[PDB]
Formats: structure tokens, C-alpha cells, sequence
């Protein structure tokens, strides 16, 4: 009875006033999902939650009503190509400094940056004989 | 533990749990005789002498390989009307099935008669399998009586009588000896006699979370080279 | 979460041992 | 001017959120810093200093601040032999005779009562 | 007396497990509104032992929140029932929150109660503010050598039969048969008479239990199953160095497995610095594991418990704006931008501060 | 803020007329190309090279005092 009771009960559920106004996620979480995470398993199982809430767990309304998109990651390769623009040095930055935090050997970092410039060296070498072929 | 909290689960367009007629867009319709000039159907009335000749082929067929065991005939007697009698206790409305019930299930029992005249059914093979994997053990049992000894299950049996008695002896308050003392009181004989026996690891993992294989061998390393044959 | 480390080190993440022995095996049966 | 109830804390203590799914996937890693203002409060570095110097002319500061407090402080720095302003109670010799010195004073109060009373006439 | 209110029952053995109610103790908060905290012990542990922790000015929790010392189905004056599926024994708490007038409270647990309540917040995260698990881990622990020994203990209390055995019988088959002092003298607690002293028996539902243990599956509540997903919410964790329970090699995996905003030790996982003690799962009888909890415990109330994700701390309340997704909002002339998230009264739906406070508002304007 | 962008301003006080008053807050496409146009104070207006001087030139001159006071 207490179960029913609550249920049926207006305030226990009910969105507050400003509710409308606010952000709302259009998406269940299957549009994008993490496929290779050790906890994959258990963010299906949210995913079949929130379906179910719903539809009063009767997911015959989902079958007959409309599926849309997360049109929240909408252009958002766009978006990340401006930041990128704007501040390329935040933007790697910010980006790798979960990464960064790993630092190798300054042996390594010296071997990466010795191979790069140097293939960029050789590049430049090759662009030139082109134009000494052309001559 | 869990349960399907979808509530459509069993819902069909044809209705719920509908595994005899779905919904399909060519239905079945009615014919009149006063306008139709000609028809071409495969359905008949000789289902049910089908279905009586079919159960006695495939039992006097199968009987050919039991070598007059007894015992047998009669549990594969048993065995047999269980496949027989599946559309008369299923819930499948059989007799609401699209085009017919009847004659789907004799035509599917038909093609198991084929491989029974053939000995090539599963359900032969696994009973011969079955029967020599018990009549072994039975002999096995004969054998140790004739020669006086006593089997394994019999000191089980005589060891679990003295086990109730001293239970009993001391149980004076009450005189109730459920049958659920008894039962664990086996339990705890048969896990104890498991147990001491040499069997392959069943479960995966042991009284820790590793895993009881040969393969669960971590560091750290301390087996040498392999040894050779001894001469 | 859903930033673990790197590739290489994934399949570290798994192993969940239920005594306190040190070193653990990483790999995860 | 307004106080609100004393009971009451701050809104912020009782003002809460919850989660749900879907949920960023983002974690601060540290706090949003964008203007360099520290104003009003006073450093952490005044953890767990020991009794200094500062005590003693932070409090005279603050008792010249009241009527009372500057009788005590021209009172202490003039009328008190002490090596230093740092003042540690670790024996209550100073202020037992101080009591003995005080409460003692007032002894024949009552016999000097009765010499009067007595003194009146004689029964006889 | 005041601020110390247990609720008085009988437990109800029910056949349906929505009609299963909570019972527990009460402790009232110093000031006048203050947010609702729930707390679990560990399971067959009383409430009790818990008060002097939660009740000590020198760490002044009260001063926070007003603690609801729960226990739950098939343990101390709770109803019973023999499931344990941590959903079910979730919806019970929602339901006591529901009779209670609570519209969302702070969660806490000790072992295994650590596990009962994350699993509110992962069924019902909408409606928690946040998670203090204390020596525990949503992990499965039915083949650690502590869970064995509880698993063993229970069972053994099975063989004993008040009807027939005497007082004496009792307390020489505990110290045999319990070797670990303090789930001897738990144990020995949790032993009552009922009215009219027709026998004694154990507050808590011993065959329920030992069938949920013994059996040593999923539903066992060592195992922590995949089935109750992810708690989104604010969620910190606190065990003892040298802990039995938690090991720190492996077993801080499955929080940052299961708890998505679990940033990782040093901010939301800590250990207490002490010595090798099996004792040490009891963190409210030595102070310098207590003082620790507890300084750690009012900063997740004070400063991260109930806060948003993206916030790192509540001084970020109101002056940190959280990007907006594009076309998340219903209206269509919309610009998009930054905004700081709502956070909503502790009781909003119970009381009608909105609605007074939007009156105030008025009379300024 | 800068002074630069604040010469825009005086320069588009009228511009800034139109598209806000007017076509912001008209509905349709007129709308939305008002609200996208609209004039103001710059949303990620910083200059990071600007920024870029200011540290190197700070990270580099506390190397000058080092290398010159000897
Ligand atoms: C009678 C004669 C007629 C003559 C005229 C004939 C013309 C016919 C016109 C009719 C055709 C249009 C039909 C209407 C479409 C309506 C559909 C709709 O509702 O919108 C869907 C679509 C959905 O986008 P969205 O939902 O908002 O979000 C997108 C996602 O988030 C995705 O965004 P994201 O951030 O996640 O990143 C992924 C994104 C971007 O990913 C990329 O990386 C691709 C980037 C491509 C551009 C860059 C190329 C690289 C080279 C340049 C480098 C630039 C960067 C350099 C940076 C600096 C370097 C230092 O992927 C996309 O490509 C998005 C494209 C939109 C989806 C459409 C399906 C595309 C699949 C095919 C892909 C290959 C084609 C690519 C075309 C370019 C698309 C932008 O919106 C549109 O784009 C509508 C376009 C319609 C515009 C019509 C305008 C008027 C047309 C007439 C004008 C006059 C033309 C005269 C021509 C004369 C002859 C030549
Ligand atoms: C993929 C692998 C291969 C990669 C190959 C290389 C890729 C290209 C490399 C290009 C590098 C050039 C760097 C230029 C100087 C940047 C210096 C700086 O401090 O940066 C900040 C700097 C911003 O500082 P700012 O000047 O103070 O502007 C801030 C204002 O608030 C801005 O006001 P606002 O917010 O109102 O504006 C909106 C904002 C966002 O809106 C957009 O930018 C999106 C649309 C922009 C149009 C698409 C750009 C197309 C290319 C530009 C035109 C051709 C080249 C022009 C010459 C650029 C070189 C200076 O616009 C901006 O972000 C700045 C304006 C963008 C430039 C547009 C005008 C271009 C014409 C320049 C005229 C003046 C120079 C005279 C002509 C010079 C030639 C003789 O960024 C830029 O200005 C543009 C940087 C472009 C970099 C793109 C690629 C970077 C990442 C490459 C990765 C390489 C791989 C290795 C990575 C390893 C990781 C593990
Ligand atoms: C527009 C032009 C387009 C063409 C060019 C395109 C170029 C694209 C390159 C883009 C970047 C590549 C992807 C990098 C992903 C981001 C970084 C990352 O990996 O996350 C960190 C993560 C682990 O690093 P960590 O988290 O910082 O932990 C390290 C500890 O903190 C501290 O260290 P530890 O104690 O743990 O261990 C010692 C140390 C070991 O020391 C090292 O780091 C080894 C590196 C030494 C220097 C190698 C020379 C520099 C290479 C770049 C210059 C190329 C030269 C010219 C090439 C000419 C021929 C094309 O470990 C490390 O620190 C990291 C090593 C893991 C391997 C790093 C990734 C491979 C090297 C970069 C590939 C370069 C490809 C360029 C050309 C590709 C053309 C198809 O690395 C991984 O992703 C794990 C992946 C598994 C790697 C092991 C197996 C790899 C086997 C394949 C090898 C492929 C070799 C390719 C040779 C190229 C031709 C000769
Ligand atoms: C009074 C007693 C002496 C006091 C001396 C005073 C010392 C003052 C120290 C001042 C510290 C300066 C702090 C600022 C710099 C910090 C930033 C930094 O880059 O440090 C590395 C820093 C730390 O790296 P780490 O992973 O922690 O490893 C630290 C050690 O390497 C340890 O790594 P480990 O634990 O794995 O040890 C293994 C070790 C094993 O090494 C060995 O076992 C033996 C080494 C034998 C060397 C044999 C050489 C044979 C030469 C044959 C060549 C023949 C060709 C000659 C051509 C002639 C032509 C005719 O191998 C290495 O570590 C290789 C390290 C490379 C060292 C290069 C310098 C070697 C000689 C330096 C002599 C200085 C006088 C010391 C006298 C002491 C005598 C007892 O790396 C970073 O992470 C920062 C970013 C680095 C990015 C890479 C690019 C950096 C380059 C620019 C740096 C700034 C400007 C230049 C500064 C000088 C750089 C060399």
C-alpha cells in the first residue's frame, strides 16, 4: 500500500517549478556509449533504467513512440576545431595533461623530439631536391 | 534473485504470449463453394491415424536395439509419449496454430521416425550410451556381492543408520526427527565422501578467489627445468 | 570513469584480489 | 539591522543536488581561478605558532581600545617586576599572598564589633 | 530523550517485499533545518555502538545533519523478509523516506551497510546527495578471509536452540565456537527475551541470513553484482590502512568502477594510518581511527557532499558556470551559454519555502 | 575589455541598434540571425598572444636577474 501511496502522490513526484527552464539530456545514454571500460556492463544497465522510467516499465511505448539522436553532441567536431584555433597551446594543453602526468626519461623525450626534427630535417631535404629537379 | 521487469515482454501484435497464430498481413480467409472454380491445398483429415501410426513405428523401431531389456522398453515407453504428448499440455493454443496444428506436428514427428529407422536419432545414441555407462556400474556392484564384499553405496547406507541412532539416542527433549535432519545429516556424509575422492575441480573457483585449474600458477617461480623419463 | 590510462596498461585494471599479497598477478582469469 | 534566526546556518549548508544518468564524464582536476582577489581573509600560516611578542602588544593594542583595558596596561608595564611581558602562570605563589594579604585585613571586624557592643554597658 | 529519538516497534515478517518497513534510531541536529543523514551498520550490529561516534562534541557531526541510524530488512527492529536484493532493500529506504516527509538524504555505511547504501544511490541517485562508505567496497567479498569467518560465525549459530538450551549452554557455546571478541560480543547483544519471557532469540532473522551467506551466490551479500550499476553522486571512502575488508592494492578498482565521480585516492579514497589489528573494522572504538573518519566525514558534508559534478567544491556555488549542451532547452530562442546548476532545498517537496520565499521576493518589488 | 573594443562600440552604436532591439528579439529566422549577430562585450574575447608575451616575457626576464646579478 505504502508503495502505491507514494507513487500515486503528487509531491513525491514532481518537477520543481524551474524544471522546464533547465537543460534536459533528450537521450538515455544509447546513442554514444564506452564499449571497452570495465564498467561497460554496468552503464547498459542504467541505459535499461532509464527506459524503463519511462514507460512505466512497459516498453511497449518505447517500441511504438519516436527515437531520436543526442542532438547535444551536435556539431561538435566543429566546435573543438575552434578552441583548438583559438588557443591550440590550452587546448593541447588541457588535453594532454592526464597524459602528461606520466613523464618518460629525459633519454626518451630527447629520442622523440631528436627523430622528429630530424624527419622533418630530411623532409626539407627532399622538397628541395624536387625543386632541383624541376630546375 | 532477478526478474524480468519489463512488463510487454510476452506482448505480441497477435496478443500476449501468442506463439500460435502471429500477426501477419496475408491472413487466412474464408472460401465460398458458389464462386470458387478451383483450389490447390495440401491439407487433409489423415493427421490423427498418422499421429497412431507414427507413436508405433517409432517404439517398435527403437525396441530393435534395447535386446529385450525390460526395464527399457518401459522407460523409453515413457520417454516417448513425453514427445508425444507436448501439444496436448503446452500452452500453445495447438489447436488455434495457423494452418493447422495437427498436421505440423506429425510432419515434424515423421522426420524423427526417418532417422529412427536409420538408428541415427540423438535420442538413440544417448540411450545406448546411457543404459552401458549403468550397466557397468551394475556389474560392477554384482560383482563385489558375489564375492561376499561390501559396495560403497551399502557402507553409506549402514553408516548412515548408526549416525540417526546416535541423534535420536540423544535427542529425549523433543521426538520429532524431520526428514530435514536426515537430509542434512547425508548431505554432511556426502560432501565429506566427495571430498575425499580424486575428482577434477567442477567448481571454478576454490576456498580462495583463485581459480582451481592447471593454469592458475602465478608467481612466484620456483619450479625448475622439467625431468626426463627415469630408466 | 571513463579515462583509465593508457592502452597499454588496460588490462591492469582488472584484477580485484581478495587477499593482501603483494606483488598481484595483473592478469584476470 | 538584519540578523535572521541564530539557529538557522547559512542557506548554502542546507541548499542541495543530486545526481542522475546521464553524467559528465569530466573530472576537475583543480579549482577555476580567474581573479586574484584573497580579501577579508587571514593567512594559514598562523597555524601553530607558539606565546611570542606579538601576544602581548596585540593585546595592549586591543585592551587600549577599551577604559578598562588601559587602566591594566599602564597598570602591567609600570607597576609589575617582571623580566618580560610574557607573562606564564606556572605557580600560585604571586596570588595566594595577594588572599592571605587581603582576607587578613579584615580579621577583629567582629571583635572590634563586640568592644563596642560590650563596651555599651556592663551587665552586672 | 531529545535528541536522542529511536522509534518503538515489533518486527513484521511480510511475504511481500514492497510492504517491509524500516525502524532505527533518530539523533537530532543542534540547529532548527538541517539536512537528513542515513547510516547503516554493519549487518547483525547494533545501532548503538554507533551513537557516542555521532554524538561526541569533540567532532560535532550533529552540528551538520540530523542522522537516521537505520537498520535494515531482517536486521535489528526492521521488518523481515528472506530476499536481500539490494533494489528491494533500496526501495525500502524510499519508502521510509516517504513516510518520514524526507526528499533527499546524505547516505553513509560501515562494511557491509557501505554497500546498502551506495546501492540507493545507484537505484535512487536523484534523491542522494552523497555516499560516505566506511571499510567497504562495491565489490564481491565472499572469498575474503573476514566475510568467511562472519559466514562461518552465522552459521554456527544456527545449531543452537534457545527452547532447549539453558543461559549457561549459551555463553560456553559463543566463546567456543566465536573467537573474534567483538562479533562475540555483537552477537551476544542481539540475543533478547521477548514479552513474557516466553524464550530468547536473536533480534535478527538468523535463518533469512545464514541461507543468503551459506548459499554464497549472487544475492549473497558479500557479492556485489553487476546488476546494480552506477551511482552518479558524490561519493567518498574511508578504511584502515591494514584492513581485512578493503585491500588497497586491488580492491580501490571497483570504486572508481562503479562510482563514476570517484576522482581517486587523496581526494574521494583515503586510508587511516595504523597498525595490523582485525580489530581495526571497528573505527568508532579506537579514537585516532575515529578522529580521522570523522574530520574526513564533516568535510564531505560540509564542503562535497550534495554538490554538482562539475563543481569542485560548494565555495564554487554560485560563482562557477557549467557549460550548456546545444539544444537541450524546450524554448527555441534560446542563447545558448554557462550557467550555475540548481541546487534545490534539502525538503523542498515537504515544505513550501519556494512558495513563501517568492512572496518575500514580491514585496521588494 | 580594451580600448580598441571600445571604439568598436561607438562606431556600432547604431549597427548595434538595429540587430539587438529589432532583430534580436523578433521570432523566425530574423531572430535567430539577430541573437547569432548580436553586439556586445566578447564571449572569449581574450588574446592568447597577447598572453603568450606577458609569460615568456615574465618567465625570461626572471632568468635576466639571475644571469646579470653576479
Ligand atoms: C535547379 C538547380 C539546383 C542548383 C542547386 C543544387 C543544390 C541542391 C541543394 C539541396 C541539398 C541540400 C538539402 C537540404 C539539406 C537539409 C538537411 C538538414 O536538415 O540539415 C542536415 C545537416 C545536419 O547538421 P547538424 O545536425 O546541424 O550537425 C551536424 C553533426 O553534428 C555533425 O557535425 P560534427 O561536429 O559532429 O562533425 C562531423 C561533420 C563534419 O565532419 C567533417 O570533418 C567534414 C568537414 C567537411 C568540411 C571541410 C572539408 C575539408 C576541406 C576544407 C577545410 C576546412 C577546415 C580547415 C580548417 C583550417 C585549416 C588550417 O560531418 C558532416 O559532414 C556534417 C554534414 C551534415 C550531414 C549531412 C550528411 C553528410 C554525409 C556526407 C559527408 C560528405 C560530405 C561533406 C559535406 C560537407 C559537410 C559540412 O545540416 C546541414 O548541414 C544542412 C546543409 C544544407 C544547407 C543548404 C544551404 C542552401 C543551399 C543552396 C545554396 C546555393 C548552392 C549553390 C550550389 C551551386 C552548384 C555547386
Ligand atoms: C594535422 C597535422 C598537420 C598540421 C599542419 C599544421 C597546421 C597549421 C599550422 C598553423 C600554425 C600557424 C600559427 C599561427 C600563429 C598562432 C600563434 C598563437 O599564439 O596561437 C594563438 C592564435 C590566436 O591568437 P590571437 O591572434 O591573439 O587571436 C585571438 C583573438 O581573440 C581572435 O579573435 P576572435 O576570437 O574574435 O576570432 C575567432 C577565432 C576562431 O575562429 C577561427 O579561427 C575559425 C575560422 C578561422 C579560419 C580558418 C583558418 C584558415 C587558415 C588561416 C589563413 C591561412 C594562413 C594565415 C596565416 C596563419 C599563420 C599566422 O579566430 C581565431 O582563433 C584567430 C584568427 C584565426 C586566423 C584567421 C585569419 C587568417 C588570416 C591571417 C591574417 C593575418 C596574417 C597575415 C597573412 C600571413 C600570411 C603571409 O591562434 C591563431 O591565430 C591561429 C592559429 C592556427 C593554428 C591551427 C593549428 C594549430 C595546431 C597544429 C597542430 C600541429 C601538430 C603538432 C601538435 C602536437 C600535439 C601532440
Ligand atoms: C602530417 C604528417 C603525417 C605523417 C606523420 C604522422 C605521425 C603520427 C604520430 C602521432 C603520435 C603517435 C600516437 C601517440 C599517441 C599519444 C601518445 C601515447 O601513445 O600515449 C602514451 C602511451 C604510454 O605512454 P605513457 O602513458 O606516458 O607511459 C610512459 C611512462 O610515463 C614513462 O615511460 P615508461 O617507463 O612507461 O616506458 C618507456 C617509454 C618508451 O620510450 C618511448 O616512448 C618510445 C619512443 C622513443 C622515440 C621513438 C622515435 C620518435 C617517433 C616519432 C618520430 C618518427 C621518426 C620518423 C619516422 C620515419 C618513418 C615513418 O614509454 C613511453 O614513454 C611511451 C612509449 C609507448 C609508445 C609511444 C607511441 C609510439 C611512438 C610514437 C609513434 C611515432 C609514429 C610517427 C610516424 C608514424 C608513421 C606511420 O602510449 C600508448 O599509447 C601505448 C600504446 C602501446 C605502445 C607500445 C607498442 C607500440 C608498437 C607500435 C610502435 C609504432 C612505432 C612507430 C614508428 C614510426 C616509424 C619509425
Ligand atoms: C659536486 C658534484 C657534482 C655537482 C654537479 C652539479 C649538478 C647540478 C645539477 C643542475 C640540474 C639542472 C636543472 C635544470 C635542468 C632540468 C631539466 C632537464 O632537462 O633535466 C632532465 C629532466 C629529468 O630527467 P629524468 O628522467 O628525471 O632523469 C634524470 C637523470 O638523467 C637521471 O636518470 P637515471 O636515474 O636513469 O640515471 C641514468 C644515467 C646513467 O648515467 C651513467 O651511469 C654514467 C653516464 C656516463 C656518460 C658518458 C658520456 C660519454 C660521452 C661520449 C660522447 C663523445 C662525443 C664527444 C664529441 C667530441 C667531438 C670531438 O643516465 C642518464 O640519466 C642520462 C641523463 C643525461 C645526462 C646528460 C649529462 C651528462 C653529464 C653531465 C655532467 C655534469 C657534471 C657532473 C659531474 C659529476 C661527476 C660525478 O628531464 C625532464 O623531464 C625535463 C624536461 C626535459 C626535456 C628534454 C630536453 C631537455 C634539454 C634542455 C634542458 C635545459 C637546458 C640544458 C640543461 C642541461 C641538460 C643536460
Amino acid at each position: 500500500s505504502l508503495h502505491e501511496k507514494m507513487q500515486t502522490d503528487y509531491l513525491w513526484v514532481k518537477d520543481h517549478s524551474q524544471a522546464d527552464s533547465w537543460a534536459k539530456a533528450r537521450t538515455h545514454g544509447y546513442n554514444y556509449i564506452a564499449h571497452t571500460v570495465p564498467n561497460k556492463k554496468e552503464r547498459y544497465e542504467m541505459i535499461w533504467r532509464s527506459m524503463g522510467k519511462s514507460t512505466d516499465w512497459e516498453l511497449e511505448k518505447f517500441r511504438l513512440g519516436k527515437k531520436f539522436p543526442d542532438r547535444g553532441n551536435k556539431r561538435r567536431w566543429f566546435k573543438n576545431l575552434f578552441r583548438l584555433i583559438k588557443n591550440p597551446m590550452g587546448y593541447i594543453f588541457w588535453k594532454t595533461y592526464k597524459a602528461r602526468l606520466a613523464k618518460p626519461s629525459l633519454i626518451v623525450t630527447s629520442m622523440f623530439i631528436g627523430f622528429t626534427l630530424g624527419f622533418i630535417k630530411l623532409k626539407a631535404q627532399s622538397i628541395a631536391y624536387s625543386k632541383k629537379q624541376y630546375a | 534473485g532477478y526478474k524480468i521487469r519489463n512488463k510487454s515482454i510476452f506482448w505480441t501484435r497477435a496478443g500476449w504470449k501468442n506463439n500460435w497464430h502471429p500477426k501477419n498481413f496475408n491472413a487466412p480467409r474464408p472460401s465460398y463453394g458458389e464462386f470458387t472454380m478451383g483450389i490447390r491445398c495440401r491439407n487433409d483429415h489423415h493427421s490423427f491415424l498418422r499421429y497412431v501410426q507414427t507413436y508405433r513405428n517409432m517404439s517398435r523401431h527403437c525396441k530393435q536395439y534395447f535386446l529385450g531389456d525390460k526395464q527399457l522398453e518401459e522407460t523409453f515407453i515413457l520417454g516417448l509419449r513425453s514427445l508425444f504428448l507436448v501439444p496436448y499440455d503446452s500452452q500453445c493454443l495447438t489447436d488455434q496454430i495457423k494452418h493447422g496444428g495437427e498436421r505440423r506436428f506429425v510432419d515434424q514427428l515423421d522426420r524423427d521416425f526417418e532417422l529412427i529407422s536409420y538408428n541415427t536419432h540423438p535420442y538413440q545414441l544417448f540411450t545406448y550410451t546411457v543404459r552401458n555407462e549403468h550397466l557397468a556400474w551394475k556389474n560392477e556392484q554384482y560383482e563385489k556381492i558375489q564375492k561376499g564384499e561390501k559396495t560403497f553405496e551399502q557402507e553409506l547406507l549402514d553408516y548412515l543408520d548408526e549416525q540417526v541412532l546416535a541423534e535420536k539416542a540423544k535427542l529425549r527433549d523433543g521426538q520429532n526427527f524431520s526428514i530435514e535432519r536426515m537430509t542434512e545429516i547425508a548431505l554432511h556424509v556426502f560432501r565429506k565422501a566427495r571430498a575425499g575422492k580424486v575428482r577434477p575441480a567442477q567448481d571454478v573457483r576454490g576456498p580462495d578467489g583463485n581459480v582451481n585449474d592447471f593454469l592458475e600458477q602465478r608467481r612466484p617461480f620456483e619450479h625448475p627445468n622439467p625431468t626426463g623419463v627415469t630408466h | 570513469t571513463l579515462q583509465w590510462g593508457s592502452l597499454a596498461e588496460r588490462p591492469m585494471v582488472d584484477r580485484v584480489m581478495s587477499t593482501s599479497t603483494w606483488p598481484v598477478p595483473y592478469y584476470q582469469r | 539591522l538584519q540578523w535572521g534566526s541564530l539557529a538557522e546556518r547559512p542557506m548554502v549548508d542546507r541548499v542541495m543536488s543530486t545526481s542522475t544518468w546521464p553524467v559528465p564524464y569530466y573530472q576537475r582536476l583543480f579549482k577555476a581561478y580567474p581573479i586574484r582577489e584573497k580579501k577579508d581573509k587571514m593567512s594559514l600560516l598562523l597555524s601553530d605558532i607558539d606565546i611570542d611578542d606579538t601576544n602581548w602588544y596585540q593585546a595592549k593594542d586591543f585592551l587600549r581600545g577599551s577604559f578598562r583595558g588601559r587602566q591594566i596596561v599602564d597598570y602591567v608595564e609600570n607597576n609589575i617586576a617582571s623580566n618580560t611581558y610574557i607573562l606564564i602562570q606556572q605557580d600560585v605563589a604571586n596570588m595566594a599572598k595577594a588572599y592571605v594579604h587581603d582576607i587578613c585585613g579584615y580579621i577583629d571586624v567582629a571583635n572590634k564589633e563586640n568592644v563596642r557592643i560590650l563596651s555599651k554597658g556592663d551587665l552586672i | 530523550s531529545r535528541i536522542i529519538n529511536h522509534l518503538r516497534g515489533d518486527p513484521v515478517y511480510q511475504d511481500n517485499t514492497k510492504d517491509v518497513s524500516l525502524r532505527g534510531t533518530f539523533l537530532r541536529g543542534k540547529y532548527d533545518d538541517l539536512p537528513t543523514m542515513i547510516f547503516f551498520t554493519e549487518a547483525c550490529d547494533l545501532t548503538a555502538n554507533w551513537i557516542p561516534f555521532f554524538t561526541n562534541p569533540q567532532y560535532d557531526i550533529l552540528a551538520h545533519r540530523n542522522v537516521w541510524l537505520l537498520n535494515p530488512r531482517n536486521f535489528g527492529n526492521s521488518d523481515r523478509h528472506p530476499s536481500f536484493d539490494l533494489q528491494e532493500m533500496s526501495d525500502d529506504v524510499m519508502r521510509f523516506m516517504y513516510s518520514q516527509k524526507i526528499s533527499m538524504a546524505t547516505l553513509g555505511g560501515h562494511g557491509i551497510g557501505g554497500k546498502i547504501a551506495l546501492a540507493v544511490g545507484c537505484y535512487h541517485a536523484e534523491r542522494v546527495t552523497g555516499v560516505f562508505s566506511i571499510d567497504s567496497s562495491p565489490m564481491d567479498q565472499r572469498y575474503h578471509e573476514a566475510f568467511k569467518e562472519f559466514k562461518g560465525y552465522v552459521n554456527a549459530l544456527t545449531e543452537i536452540n534457545f527452547k532447549t538450551w539453558s543461559d549457561k549452554d549459551v555463553k560456553v557455546f559463543l566463546k567456543e565456537n566465536i573467537k573474534d571478541p567483538k562479533w562475540r560480543s555483537i552477537f551476544t547483544n542481539n540475543i533478547s527475551k521477548n514479552a513474557k519471557t516466553q524464550s530468547d532469540s536473536f533480534n535478527f532473522e538468523i535463518n533469512y541470513l545464514n541461507h543468503n551467506l551459506n548459499f554464497n551466490k549472487a544475492d549473497s551479500l558479500g557479492n556485489w553484482a553487476v546488476k546494480n550499476g552506477i551511482y552518479t553522486g558524490r561519493a567518498h571512502f574511508i578504511f584502515p590502512e591494514y584492513s581485512r575488508w578493503v585491500h588497497l592494492a586491488t580492491n580501490t578498482l571497483p570504486m572508481h568502477k562503479v562510482c563514476a565521480r570517484v576522482k581517486g585516492f587523496g581526494h574521494d579514497i583515503f586510508y587511516v594510518q595504523g597498525d595490523e589489528n582485525p580489530l581495526n573494522h571497528w573505527v568508532y572504538d579506537f579514537e585516532n581511527y575515529a578522529n580521522v573518519v570523522a574530520s574526513k566525514l564533516n568535510k564531505f558534508l560540509h564542503s562535497y557532499d550534495g554538490v554538482h559534478a562539475l563543481l569542485k567544491d560548494r565555495t564554487e556555488i554560485g560563482n562557477f558556470m557549467i557549460p550548456d549542451r546545444i539544444k537541450s532547452r524546450n524554448d527555441s530562442k534560446h542563447i545558448y551559454g554557462d550557467y550555475s546548476p540548481a541546487h534545490l532545498h534539502h525538503n523542498w517537496r515537504f515544505n513550501h519555502i519556494y512558495e513563501k520565499h517568492d512572496e518575500l521576493d514580491k514585496k521588494l518589488n | 575589455m580594451n580600448p580598441i573594443q571600445k571604439a568598436w562600440l561607438k562606431i556600432l552604436e547604431p549597427v548595434s541598434y538595429v540587430i539587438n532591439e529589432k532583430m534580436a528579439k523578433r521570432t523566425g529566422i530574423i531572430g535567430k540571425l539577430g541573437r547569432f549577430f548580436a553586439i556586445g562585450p566578447r564571449e572569449y574575447g581574450v588574446h592568447p598572444i597577447n598572453r603568450m608575451f606577458i609569460f615568456m616575457n615574465r618567465k625570461y626576464m626572471a632568468f635576466q636577474a639571475v644571469a646579470l646579478h653576479r
